[PDB]
């Protein structure tokens, strides 16, 4: 983990637009702090699992074996918007979240297919199959239309320490001046 | 000890360098902004997924002959 340029850290003010590099700096954080139980793809993983197939993210997982892990969270950019795929590896359970209702399980396929493929080449059996998508559930929404960024950040947090949805779209003024000190110090300050 | 490294782009674009595995991808990352009319706080450099810093090295990247570094675009939402 590393420091961003302090326009980035800028996307976090008032109701600016979170970019790439706010996302994928506290993934990175989050997986620094537990990293045996979480792994972070970057922003970039779907669009190029996307375009170019598992041949063009197969060299991302060098030097992770996946499925040790207990929880994969995967960032998901639609056009003008952010949201969050997550892969239980327990129960082989993967999830859509979304801060404005939005269904695109058309993309979970897509994650389906990698991780079968993925196993294949690690020469992981256990994981040929069981794959399912999650019933959805009632999860904190967003009541602006600037917040999907800082949901999604704060849904990985939880899911990552384990803690329960315990905040609403009142508390996002409050999570963006976290996520901020959070990332100049390099450290998630719980 | 050089070393020719490929630049591939979200156009599908890709453009070839040789270089040094232990001079700083600087230059590199400087060069192809220069001659793509790209604004290097727009786009953003990575190998294998993982970003590359200013000062790192093919070496210390661990890159070999001819592999690929991706240059990806700013994400708002």
């Amino acid at each position: 983990a590393s420091m961003l340029d302090m326009d980035d850290l800028a996307t976090l003010d008032g109701q600016n637009w979170l970019n790439d590099q706010v996302i994928n700096m506290y993934g990175e954080l989050i997986m620094d702090a537990v990293p045996d139980k979480v792994h972070f793809f970057n922003s970039f993983f779907h669009r190029q699992l996307v375009t170019k197939g598992y041949n063009g993210v197969k060299r991302w997982t060098k030097k992770v074996d996946l499925f040790k892990k207990s929880l994969l969270l995967i960032p998901i950019h639609l056009e003008v918007h952010w949201s969050l795929i997550t892969v239980t590896l327990s129960n082989r359970i993967i999830s859509f979240y979304d801060s404005q209702g939005i269904h695109f399980k058309f993309c979970v396929e897509n994650i389906r297919k990698y991780l079968l493929t993925e196993a294949r080449e690690k020469n992981r059996p256990e994981f040929l199959q069981g794959w399912q998508t999650a019933v959805t559930k009632c999860i904190p929404q967003q009541k602006n239309d600037s917040d999907c960024g800082v949901f999604v950040l704060q849904y990985c947090k939880c899911l990552a320490l384990e803690q329960p949805f315990q905040f609403s779209q009142e508390d996002m003024p409050r999570v963006r001046k976290r996520i901020y000190k959070e990332l100049c110090e390099c450290r998630l300050m719980d | 000890d050089h070393i020719n490294l490929k630049v591939a782009g979200q156009d599908g674009s890709v453009v070839q360098f040789k270089i040094k595995r232990h001079t700083p991808l600087s230059k590199l990352m400087k060069a192809y902004c220069e001659r793509q009319g790209l604004s290097m706080r727009q786009i953003r450099f990575r190998f294998d997924g993982q970003p590359i810093n200013e000062t790192d090295t093919p070496a210390q990247l661990e890159m070999e002959d001819e592999d690929t570094i991706d240059v990806f675009q700013q994400q708002t939402g």
